[PDB]
């Protein structure tokens, strides 16, 4: 899932 | 246009956890397709293009355990999804490039 951290 | 199901939304954001910036940037996502952190998507629902706002998202709607995700968000753009975006279930870059997954 976003955001990509 | 307001953020809602099947809109492709572009946001600019800063993410803090325990007061420290962990991430910042701009992204586009297709709303209503479980493509974003759920608590953030919930905070975005109904927002107008141009709106700036803060959202606190608990871990249980999303980094240490049980920390709050503190977002500062700007809604940059809202538009309707193309038929291909709806079929793929995700947002696509502006330039048409027919494809599948
Ligand atoms: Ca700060
Ligand atoms: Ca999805
Ligand atoms: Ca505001
Ligand atoms: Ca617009
Ligand atoms: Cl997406
Ligand atoms: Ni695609």
């Amino acid at each position: 899932m976003k955001p990509f951290i | 246009m307001k953020v809602g199901q099947d809109k492709v939304v572009t946001i600019r954001y800063t993410l803090q956890v325990e007061g420290e910036v962990l991430d910042q940037g701009e992204l586009s996502y297709l709303h209503g397709h479980r493509n974003l952190i759920p608590g953030l998507e919930e905070a975005l629902e109904g927002r107008e293009e141009g709106e700036a706002f803060q959202a606190h998202v608990p871990a249980e709607k999303a980094i240490p355990p049980h920390a709050t995700l503190d977002f500062q968000v700007e809604v940059v753009k809202v538009r309707e999804a193309t038929p291909e975006e709806l079929l793929h279930g995700h947002a696509h870059p502006s330039g048409h490039h027919h494809h599948h997954h």
